[PDB]
C-alpha cells in the first residue's frame, strides 16, 4: 500500500 | 452487569453490519464482553478500546461503535473496510483519542466536519486507503493532534496552510498522494514539536523554506520523491537529535554542508539521485551512521578516513559520482560492512584488505573504478559474500584458493582486469552461483570438471583469455545453462554429440579457439539457441541440415576446414558472409 520511509535499496 | 449488557448489545449491533469470512469475531457471538477478543474495558467495565486489527474485516465503517460511551480507541487497520466516510459516521465519537482506519478500501473525500466531530484526537491514522479530493483546512481546528497520518491515498489539491495552527503535532505524515505541484507550506514552520515530517512523493517544488529551521525537535526528515531546489540547509547540522534524513530523487545543489561530521546522533542519511556538487565533507564523528547514500550526484574528492570513526556503518553507496584517490585501509574492519557499491568513480589504490572485516559483507560492487594490486586473502574467506562485481579496474594478481567457492555468491563479476591463474577445483563449493562472468582477463589452465555439478548456473561467460585443454562434458548436465561464451581462448578437442541437456541454452559462442570435429547434429534440435558463433577454428566436415530448424540472429561457420554442401536455407548471397573461408565449401 505505501512504502516505508527509509534509504534507497537501489544498486548495481 | 449494567454497563457490560449496554456494551454487549452495542458491540453486537456494530458486527451485524459487519461481515467476517475469517470468524475473528466468534467470541463475540456465555462470557462478558471485556474478555472479548479485541476489547478493553476500564475497571468499571466500560469498553475504553476496540483493537480489530488484521481481522478480515469486510463492510462499511462500524459508527455503532461510537455509541459506546467510554471509547477512547477505535482500530480498524488492515481490513477491508469499503465505502465512503460520511459526515455522521463521527457523530457520537467525541471521547475518541485514538482512530486508525489504515489499510482498508476507503474511497471518497475526507469530511470537513470531522475535527468537529473529533475535538478529543491524538492520534488519527487513513494511511493506504483510495481516498481524495482535498485536506480540508479545517484540520487546522484540532487542539490536541499529536501524530497524522494520511499518507498513501488519492488527495489532490495543496497540503493546506492551516495545519501549521495545530501546533501540539508531532508527526505529520502527508506522503505519496496526488498534490498539485506545489511548495513546502511556510507555516509548518510553526509546528516546534515535529519529530517525524514524511512528504515524500507530494509534488513539492522549490526550496525548503527557512522557516523549518524552527523544527528543531526532527529526527526524520523525509522529503524524497519530489522536484525540491537550492541547498541542502546547513541548519540540519544543527538538530541536536536527528536520527533519519531521507532527500533522495530530488534538484538538491550546492555542496553537502561542511558541519555535516558532527552529527553525532545520525544514523540514515541519503541524498542520492541529486545534483550535489562538491566534496563529502570531512572529521566525520557520525558514531551512530549505519547508512550513508550519496549515488547519482557530482562528487568529487576522496572518501575521508574519518568514515572509519563510524563504527556501525553497514551500507556505504557512493556509486555514479566522481569521487578520487585511495580509499581508508582500514575500512571495514572495525565495521559491519553489509552493501558496498562504489561503482563508476575515479577511484585508484588497492581494495582494503579488511573491508569484509566483521564477516557481514554481502555486496562488494566496484564497477569501473581504477582500483589496482591484488584481492586479499581475508576476502577469499568472506562466506557472506552473495554479490560480487569488480569488472573494468587495473586489478592484476591471482585470485585467492577460496573466494571462487563461498557458499552464498551468486555473482562472480571479474571481467576485463589482469587476472592470472587457474580456476581451482574449490570452485565446487559456489553452490549458489548462477554468474560468472570474467571475460577479458589472462587467466589460464583447463576449465575444471566440477564446474559442472552447480546446477544454478545461467552463465559462463569467459572470453578472451588463455583457456587451454577440452570443454568438460560435465558442461552438457547444467539445465539451467542459458549463455556459453569461450571464444578468443586457446581450447582443443570437439563439441559432446550429446547436447539435449542444454534446453535452456541461446548463446554458444567459442569463436577463435583450436576446436576440431564436425558440428554435433543436436545443435539444431536445441529449443531457444539464437546465437551460434563457431568460426576462426579447425571445424571440419558437413554442416549438419539440422541448423535449418533454428532461427539465428548470428550464425558464424567462418575461417575454418569445413566441407561439403551449405544448406539450401543459408543459399543465400545475404548469408555469405557466414561461411567464408573453408576450403570444401560451395553453394548449389
Ligand atoms: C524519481 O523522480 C520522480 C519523482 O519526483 C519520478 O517521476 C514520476 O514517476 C511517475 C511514476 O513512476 C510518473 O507518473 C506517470 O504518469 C503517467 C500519466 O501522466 C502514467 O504513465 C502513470 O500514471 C498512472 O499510474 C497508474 C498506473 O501505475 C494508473 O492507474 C493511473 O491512472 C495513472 O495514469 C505514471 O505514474 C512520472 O514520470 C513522475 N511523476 C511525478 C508526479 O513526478 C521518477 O519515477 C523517480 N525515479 C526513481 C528512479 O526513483
Ligand atoms: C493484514 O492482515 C492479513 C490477514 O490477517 C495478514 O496476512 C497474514 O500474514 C501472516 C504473516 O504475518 C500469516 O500468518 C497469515 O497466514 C496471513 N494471512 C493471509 C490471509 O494472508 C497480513 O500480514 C496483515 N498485514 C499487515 C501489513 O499487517
Ligand atoms: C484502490 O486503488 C487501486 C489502484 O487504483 C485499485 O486496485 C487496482 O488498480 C489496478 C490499476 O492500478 C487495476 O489493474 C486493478 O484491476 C485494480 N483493482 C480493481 C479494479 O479491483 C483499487 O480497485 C481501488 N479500490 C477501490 C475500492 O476503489
Ligand atoms: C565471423 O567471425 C570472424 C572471426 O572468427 C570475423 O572475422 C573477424 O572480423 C573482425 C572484424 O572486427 C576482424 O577484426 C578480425 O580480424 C576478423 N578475423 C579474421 C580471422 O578474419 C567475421 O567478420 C565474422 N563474420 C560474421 C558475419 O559474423
Ligand atoms: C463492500 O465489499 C463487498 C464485497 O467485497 C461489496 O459487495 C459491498 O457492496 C462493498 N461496499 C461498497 C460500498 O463498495
Ligand atoms: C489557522 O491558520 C490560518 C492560516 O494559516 C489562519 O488564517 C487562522 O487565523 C488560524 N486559525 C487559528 C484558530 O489559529
Ligand atoms: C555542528 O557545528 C555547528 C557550528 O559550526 C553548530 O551549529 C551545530 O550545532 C553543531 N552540531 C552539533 C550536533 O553539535
Amino acid at each position: 500500500l505505501v512504502p516505508p520511509s527509509g534509504p534507497s535499496m537501489r544498486h548495481n | 452487569m449494567g454497563s457490560l449488557n449496554q456494551d454487549a448489545t452495542i458491540l453486537r449491533q456494530a458486527k451485524l453490519g459487519l461481515s467476517d469470512p475469517a470468524q475473528s469475531l466468534s467470541s463475540w457471538s456465555d462470557v462478558t464482553p471485556c474478555k472479548w477478543l479485541g476489547v478493553s474495558c476500564d475497571a468499571t467495565s466500560n469498553v475504553v478500546s476496540v483493537d480489530l486489527s488484521s481481522f478480515m474485516l469486510v463492510g462499511p465503517f462500524p459508527s455503532i461503535l461510537c455509541h459506546l460511551p467510554s471509547l477512547h480507541s477505535l482500530s480498524l487497520y488492515n481490513n477491508s473496510i469499503n465505502g465512503s466516510l460520511s459526515a455522521d459516521d463521527f457523530d457520537t465519537c467525541h471521547n475518541l483519542i485514538s482512530l486508525d482506519l489504515s489499510e482498508n478500501l476507503l474511497v471518497g473525500s475526507i469530511p470537513k466536519s470531522l475535527p468537529f466531530n473529533l475535538p478529543n484526537l491524538k492520534f488519527l491514522e487513513i494511511s493506504g486507503n483510495n481516498l481524495s479530493d482535498t485536506i480540508p483546512s479545517s484540520f487546522g481546528e484540532f487542539r490536541k493532534l499529536e501524530s497524522l497520518n494520511l499518507a498513501g491515498n488519492f488527495l489532490s489539491g495543496t497540503i493546506p496552510a492551516s495545519l501549521g495552527n495545530v501546533t501540539t503535532l508531532k508527526e505529520l505524515k502527508l506522503a505519496y498522494n496526488l498534490f498539485s505541484p506545489s511548495q513546502i507550506p511556510s507555516q509548518l514552520g510553526n509546528l516546534t514539536e515535529l519529530q517525524v515530517l514524511w512528504l515524500a512523493g507530494c509534488n513539492l517544488v522549490g526550496p525548503i523554506p527557512p522557516s523549518l529551521s524552527r523544527l528543531t525537535s526532527l529526527v526524520n526528515l523525509d522529503l524524497t520523491f519530489n522536484q525540491l531546489t537550492g541547498s541542502i540547509p546547513s541548519w540540519i547540522t544543527q538538530l541536536k537529535t536527528v536520527e533519519q534524513i531521507e532527500l533522495f530523487n530530488n534538484s538538491f545543489s550546492g555542496e553537502l554542508p561542511e558541519s555535516m561530521g558532527n552529527m553525532t546522533t545520525l544514523k540514515r542519511f541519503d541524498a542520492s539521485m541529486n545534483k550535489l556538487t562538491g566534496k563529502i565533507p570531512d572529521n566525520l564523528n557520525l558514531l551512530n551512521l549505519e547508512s550513508l547514500n550519496l549515488f547519482e550526484n557530482m562528487l568529487e574528492g576522496p572518501l575521508p578516513e574519518s568514515i572509519t570513526r563510524s563504527k556501525t556503518l553497514s551500507e556505504l553507496k557512493l556509486f555514479n559520482n566522481r569521487l578520487t584517490g585511495v580509499l581508508p585501509s582500514q575500512l571495514g574492519a572495525n565495521s559491519p560492512l553489509q552493501y558496498v557499491d562504489l561503482s563508476y568513480n575515479r577511484f585508484s589504490g588497492e581494495i582494503p584488505a579488511n573491508v569484509c572485516g566483521e564477516g557481514k559483507l554481502e555486496y562488494l560492487i566496484l564497477i569501473d573504478n581504477s582500483f589496482s594490486g591484488e584481492i586479499s586473502n581475508n576476502l577469499g574467506k568472506c562466506k557472506s559474500l552473495t554479490r560480487v562485481r569488480l569488472s573494468n579496474n587495473k586489478l592484476s594478481g591471482q585470485i585467492p584458493h577460496g573466494f571462487w567457492g563461498l557458499p552464498r555468491l551468486s555473482l562472480l563479476e571479474l571481467s576485463d582486469n589482469s587476472f592470472t591463474g587457474s580456476i581451482p577445483k574449490t570452485i565446487i563449493g559456489a553452490k549458489n552461483l548462477s554468474n560468472l562472468r570474467i571475460s577479458k582477463n589472462r587467466f589460464s589452465g583447463s576449465i575444471p570438471n566440477e564446474i559442472g555439478s552447480l546446477n544454478g548456473i545461467i552463465e559462463i561467460s569467459g572470453a578472451e583469455n588463455d583457456f587451454s585443454g577440452e570443454i568438460p562434458e560435465s558442461l552438457v548436465k547444467l539445465k539451467q545453462l542459458s549463455r556459453l561464451d569461450l571464444s578468443k581462448n586457446q581450447l582443443s578437442g570437439e563439441i559432446p554429440r550429446e547436447l539435449r541437456g542444454w534446453k535452456n541454452l541461446n548463446e554458444l559462442n567459442l569463436a577463435n579457439n583450436h576446436l576440431s570435429g564436425e558440428i554435433p547434429k543436436e545443435v539444431g534440435i536445441l529449443p531457444v539457441l539464437n546465437y551460434l558463433d563457431l568460426s576462426s577454428n579447425q571445424f571440419s566436415g558437413e554442416i549438419p541440415l539440422e541448423l535449418q530448424n533454428l532461427k539465428l540472429n548470428v550464425l558464424n561457420l567462418s575461417y575454418n576446414h569445413l566441407s561439403g554442401k551449405i544448406p539450401p536455407l543459408y543459399a543465400n548471397k545475404i548469408y555469405a558472409h557466414d561461411f567464408i573461408g573453408n576450403p570444401g565449401l560451395c553453394v548449389d
